[PDB]
């Protein structure tokens, strides 16, 4: 049971942060603690004086902590093959990933691969060649979703402003918990630019790929996500230690039909993770020490499509 | 209040009252007894036209340095109030400009008292009023005692006596009033005021018989 | 040339209506903001609220919604009204104006700013002693000078409360003014006295007209000064 | 850890504690160190 608070700002407001004070455990199994730490309002969810709030995992799955040792940041990975077997890379400039494949030649070994955690947008990776290529299984269904790869990568910052202090407390022996101590100074919140110039020629240039496969002279939309779980319709990845979810509308706010400054995201951040939703076992990520910064360079995209809606219309 | 004193043609600095909490704009401020307030450092080190270049507030590095001004040759008309306003990203609103640092400059040289004593005024003494007026000025320090001689003799009856209170010069003034009757005024042969300034005494003595 | 002048009543009963009025000149009244600051006697300064050119009033909270503030967009007057006094409110008022300052740290669309009032244009200001003991018109006297650079003047004497004012001349005579403090007998009454310098020839000729106005009690005297018969 | 004074265990804030269960021994038992074959 923790007894939180509205953090310390001065209103204009209409929190998410909170001053959390709770009865816990030290090394020594007789005598117990007393600490207060800040926690996302993700993490936890209140029960029904003072308001009191409990985290979000307990009646899911148990938790655990990753070790500030262990870090998240995506190791670039060749996949190999042993002997009697190889592995072919397709190298055809305009390939859609379906049927032969015109330029075939063996390696033992892929190129580097970044496992990189993350949804709604590829980050490190490979990048395409002349023209922006569009790959999909089957685009008669909308269900199957969609992958595209640039020929030009994109630039994003991604910051964590608040400057974070790291409680560690003592739940041993052997056992600790990394806590979250108080912003030092300015109370910001996570975001990450890009620029809009670029971006608007991205989707000129997108527009007019789309036009080969679906009509010469039509209109294209552009909207935000639908729903579903948080790590699906805002945009997770591991920040340096930490991972970020992050708003995505404007930019797809548009409208295209046929024929100087940047764009901004907010963002937010959640340490317990069940990423890739097996239950049973929960992940807590400790908190990074000050402001976290990360510079991505954005190689692919995935997509979905809507529905029949009017009859050749958008 | 916090007390402080700084010598002449030195420099000083002044701390805030409250800390910084978030990036701030601070604003300095300060105030004479008697006068209004000015405006010296506003958005932690911005200054107006007309202020001297002596003042210097503590910029905005992203925290660090506390709100401190500095006063490069201290004067001796720097004695004053100081309240350093914090505006700040976290504390929000404030409504009070945290504590108050009277400054007090020492380091000046000495004067002799203008001590002048008057008779009852043609009309008051028409009214049936006698107040028999000392008036003190321009010594530095405002140690001044009043007191008043029938005669040769001390007064202590009916003695109402001022606060020695510094003037425009950077120096003090003192008024007494004898509360008397225009008879007991006119009862003694010379009525003496002794103020007493630094060991020295200007005494004015007014005599009935003398024009 | 913006400018600023004040009107106190100068006495109230406790638990009465106060009111003061700050007139605006020199300028228009829809350019900036404005405010109003007190301080009691023995005590610290206390800041009090703000308008805005929208003309919507805001308020310190310590105050208990006792304050009411209105300007005239005519007048070119500030105007102030308290109600609910106690002898504790008794202290001295002033008016400034407040250039609005935003401190910006990080993103501005996201309210990382705050807003900060940094005071420029500032006021003279007046003097309310709230006290249950009636008004005490001053007895002036023009107290004669000696004959032997000499001194005379006028006497202010028995009054309740203050303030009271003194001129010479009507306002012809500046160089040599000294005033001394004003005593507090212990029936509660003051006493105070004034001066000003001249030249030793000046007697007789340069008639001495001493202008004594006491506001609380309207007591408004000319009284003339002039040398002993003798 | 600072009535009569009390005590508490050496590795209680460095280490989690375990206990070798008295079957299992620490008797030294002579080791010969084999290669395979090719080596
Ligand atoms: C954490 O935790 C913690 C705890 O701990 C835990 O446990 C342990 C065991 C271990 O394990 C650990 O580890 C853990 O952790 C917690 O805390 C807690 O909490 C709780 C909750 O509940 C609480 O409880 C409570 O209690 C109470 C009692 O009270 C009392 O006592 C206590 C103890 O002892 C205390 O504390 C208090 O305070 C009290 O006492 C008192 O007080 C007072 C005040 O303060 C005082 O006075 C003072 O004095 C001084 C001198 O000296 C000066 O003068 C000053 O000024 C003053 O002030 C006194 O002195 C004292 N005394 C003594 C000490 O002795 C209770 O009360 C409560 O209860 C209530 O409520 C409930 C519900 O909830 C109910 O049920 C009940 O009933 C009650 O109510 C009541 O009722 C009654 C009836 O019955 C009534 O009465 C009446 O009145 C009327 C008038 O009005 C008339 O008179 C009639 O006749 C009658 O009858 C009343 O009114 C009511 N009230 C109300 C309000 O309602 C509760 O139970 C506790 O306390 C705490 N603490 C401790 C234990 O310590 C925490 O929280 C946690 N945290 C987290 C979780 O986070
Ligand atoms: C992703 O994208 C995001 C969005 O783009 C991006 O967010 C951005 O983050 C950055 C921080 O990294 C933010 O940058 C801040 O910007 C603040 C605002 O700066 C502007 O305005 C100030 C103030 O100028 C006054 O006067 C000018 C002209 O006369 C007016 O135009 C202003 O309106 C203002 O007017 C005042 O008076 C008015 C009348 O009363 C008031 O109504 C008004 O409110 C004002 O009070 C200018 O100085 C700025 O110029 C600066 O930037 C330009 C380029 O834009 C440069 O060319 C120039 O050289 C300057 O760098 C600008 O126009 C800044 O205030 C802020 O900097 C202060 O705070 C930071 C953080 O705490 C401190 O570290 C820093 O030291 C600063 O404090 C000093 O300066 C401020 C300036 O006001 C003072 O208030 C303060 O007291 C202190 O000054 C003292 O020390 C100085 C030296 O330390 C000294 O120089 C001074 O003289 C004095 O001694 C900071 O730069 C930015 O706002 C975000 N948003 C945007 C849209 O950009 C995000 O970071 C991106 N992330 C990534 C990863 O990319
Ligand atoms: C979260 O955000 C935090 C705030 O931004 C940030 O931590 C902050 O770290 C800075 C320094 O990095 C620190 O600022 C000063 O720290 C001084 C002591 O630090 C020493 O040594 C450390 C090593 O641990 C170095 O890392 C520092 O750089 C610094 O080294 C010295 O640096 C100077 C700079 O030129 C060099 O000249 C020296 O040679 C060098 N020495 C070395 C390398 O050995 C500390 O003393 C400072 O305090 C003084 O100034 C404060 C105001 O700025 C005053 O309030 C305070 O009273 C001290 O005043 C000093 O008093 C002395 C004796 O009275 C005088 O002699 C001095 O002249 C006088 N100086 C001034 C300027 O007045 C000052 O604190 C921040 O304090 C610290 N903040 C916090 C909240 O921890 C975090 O890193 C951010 N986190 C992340 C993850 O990024
Ligand atoms: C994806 O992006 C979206 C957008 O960024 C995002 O968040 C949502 O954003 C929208 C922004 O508009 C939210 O607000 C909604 O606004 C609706 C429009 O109301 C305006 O217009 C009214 C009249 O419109 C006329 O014309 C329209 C268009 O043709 C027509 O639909 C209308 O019927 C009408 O003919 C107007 O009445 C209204 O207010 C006027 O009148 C009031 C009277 O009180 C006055 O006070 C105002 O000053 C003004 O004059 C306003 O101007 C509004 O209809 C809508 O509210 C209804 O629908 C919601 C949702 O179904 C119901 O909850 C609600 O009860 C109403 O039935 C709403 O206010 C919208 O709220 C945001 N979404 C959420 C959840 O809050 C998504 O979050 C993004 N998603 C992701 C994942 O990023
Ligand atoms: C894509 O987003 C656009 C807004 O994004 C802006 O920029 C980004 C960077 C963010 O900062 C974001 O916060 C910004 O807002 C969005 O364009 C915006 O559209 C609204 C209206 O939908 C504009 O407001 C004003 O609209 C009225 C007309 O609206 C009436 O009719 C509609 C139906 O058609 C009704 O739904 C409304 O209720 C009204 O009855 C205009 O008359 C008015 O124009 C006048 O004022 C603007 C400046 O505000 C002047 O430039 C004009 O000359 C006129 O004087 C406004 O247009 C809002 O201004 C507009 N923003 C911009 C920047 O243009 C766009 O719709 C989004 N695209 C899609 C497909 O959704
Ligand atoms: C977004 O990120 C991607 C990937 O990080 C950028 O895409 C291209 O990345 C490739 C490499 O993956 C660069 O292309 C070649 O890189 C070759 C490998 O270079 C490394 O190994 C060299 C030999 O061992 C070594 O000399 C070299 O050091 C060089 O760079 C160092 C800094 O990284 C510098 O300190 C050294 O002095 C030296 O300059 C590397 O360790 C290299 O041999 C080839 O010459 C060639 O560079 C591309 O240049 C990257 N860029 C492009 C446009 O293709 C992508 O650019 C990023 N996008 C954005 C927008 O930032
Ligand atoms: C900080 O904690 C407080 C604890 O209550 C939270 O305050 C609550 O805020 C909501 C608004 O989201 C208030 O609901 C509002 O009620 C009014 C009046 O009926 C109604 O007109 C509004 O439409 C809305 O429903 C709620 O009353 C208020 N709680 C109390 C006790 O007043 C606050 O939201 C917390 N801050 C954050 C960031 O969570
Ligand atoms: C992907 O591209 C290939 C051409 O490189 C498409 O062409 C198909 O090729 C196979 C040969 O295995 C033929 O049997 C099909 O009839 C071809 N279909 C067409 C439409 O040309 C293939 O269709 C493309 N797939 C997608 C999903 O675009
Ligand atoms: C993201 O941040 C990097 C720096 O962290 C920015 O890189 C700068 O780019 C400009 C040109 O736009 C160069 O002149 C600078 O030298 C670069 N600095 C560094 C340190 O590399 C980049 O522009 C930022 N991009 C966005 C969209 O904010």
């Amino acid at each position: 049971t923790l007894q939180c608070t509205n953090v310390t700002n001065n209103i204009t407001d209409d929190g998410e942060l909170k001053n959390c004070s709770f009865n816990m455990t030290t090394e020594l199994r007789d005598k117990k603690q007393k600490v207060y730490s800040l926690f996302y309002r993700l993490d936890v969810v209140q029960i029904n004086s003072n308001k009191e709030y409990r985290l979000i995992n307990c009646n899911t799955s148990a938790i655990t902590q990753a070790c500030p040792k262990v870090s998240f940041e995506p190791i670039p990975i060749h996949y190999c093959a042993p002997a009697g077997f190889a592995i072919l890379k397709c190298k055809d400039k305009k390939f859609n990933g379906t049927g032969p494949c015109p330029s075939v030649s063996t390696v033992q070994c892929t190129h580097g691969i970044k496992p990189v955690v993350s949804t709604q947008l590829l980050l490190n990776g490979s990048l395409a060649e002349e023209e922006v290529m569009i790959r999909s299984e089957n685009i008669t269904n909308n269900a199957k979703n969609i992958l595209v790869q640039f020929n030009t990568p994109v630039q994003i910052n991604c910051t964590r402003p608040n400057n974070n202090t790291r409680k560690s407390i003592r739940i041993g022996p052997g056992q600790a918990f990394y806590a979250t101590g108080d912003i030092i100074g300015d109370i910001r919140q996570a975001h990450c630019n890009v620029s809009k110039a670029t971006w608007n020629e991205t989707l000129g240039k997108v527009v007019k790929q789309l036009r080969k496969h679906f009509g010469n002279n039509t209109i294209i939309r552009f909207a935000n996500s639908s729903g579903g779980d948080l790590e699906v319709t805002t945009h997770s990845f591991n920040c340096g230690g930490e991972f970020f979810y992050c708003n995505t509308s404007g930019l797809f706010n548009s409208t295209w039909i046929s024929n100087n400054d940047s764009i901004t995201l907010p963002c937010r951040i959640k340490q317990i993770i069940n990423m890739w939703q097996r239950i049973g076992q929960a992940m807590y990520a400790p908190p990074i020490q000050g402001v976290i910064r990360c510079v991505s360079n954005i190689t692919g995209l995935i997509l979905t499509r809507d529905g029949g809606s009017t009859n050749s219309t958008t | 209040v916090r007390p402080l004193s700084v010598a002449l043609g030195e420099t000083a600095r002044i701390s805030c009252g409250r800390q910084a909490l978030g990036s701030r704009a601070v604003q300095w401020y300060q105030h004479r007894p008697g006068q209004a307030p000015i405006l010296l450092i506003y958005n932690n080190q911005d200054r107006p036209s007309g202020i001297p270049e002596r003042f210097s507030g503590t910029p905005d590095i992203n925290f660090g340095t506390r709100a401190t001004l500095t006063i490069s040759g201290v004067e001796a008309g720097d004695e004053a109030d100081y309240y350093c306003h914090m505006w700040d990203s976290r504390s929000g609103f404030s409504w009070s400009f945290g504590g108050a640092t009277r400054l007090t400059v020492l380091g000046q040289p000495k004067a002799a008292p203008s001590v002048t004593l008057f008779p009852p005024s043609s009309e008051e003494l028409q009214a049936n009023k006698a107040t028999l007026v000392c008036l003190i000025s321009d010594f530095y320090p405002g140690a001044v005692t009043v007191a008043w001689k029938a005669d040769s003799s001390p007064v202590k009856a009916g003695v109402e006596t001022t606060t020695p209170s510094k003037q425009s010069n950077n120096k003090y003034a003192a008024s007494s009033y004898l509360s008397l009757t225009p008879e007991q005024w006119k009862s003694h042969r010379s009525y003496s005021c002794q103020v007493t300034h630094e060991g020295s005494t200007v005494e004015k003595t007014v005599a009935p018989t003398e024009c | 040339q913006v400018q600023l002048q004040e009107s106190g009543p100068g006495l109230v009963k406790p638990s009465e209506t106060l009111s003061v009025t700050c007139s605006v000149s020199g300028d228009s009244m829809n350019n900036y903001y404005w405010t109003w600051i007190r301080q009691s006697p023995g005590k610290g300064l206390e800041w009090i609220g703000y308008i805005s050119d929208r003309e919507s009033a805001t308020y310190n909270p310590s105050l208990n919604s006792r304050v009411v503030i209105s300007r005239d967009t005519s007048k070119n007057q500030l105007s102030l009204k308290l109600n609910s006094v106690t002898p504790a409110d008794t202290a001295v008022y002033y008016c400034a104006t407040a250039r609005r300052g935003q401190r910006i740290y990080g993103v501005v669309s996201f309210g990382e700013f705050f807003y900060y009032y940094s005071m420029d244009v500032w006021g003279k200001g007046t003097t309310v002693t709230v006290s249950s003991a009636s008004t005490k018109g001053p007895s002036v006297f023009p107290l004669a000078p000696s004959s032997k650079t000499a001194a005379l003047g006028c006497l202010v004497k028995d009054y309740f409360p203050e303030p009271v004012t003194v001129s010479w001349n009507s306002g012809a005579l500046t160089s040599g003014v000294h005033t001394f403090p004003a005593v507090l007998q212990s029936s509660g009454l003051y006493s105070l006295s004034s001066v000003v310098t001249v030249p030793s020839s000046s007697l007789g000729t340069q008639t001495y007209i001493c202008n004594v106005n006491h506001k609380p009690s309207n007591t408004k005297v000319d009284k003339r000064v002039e040398p002993k018969s003798c």
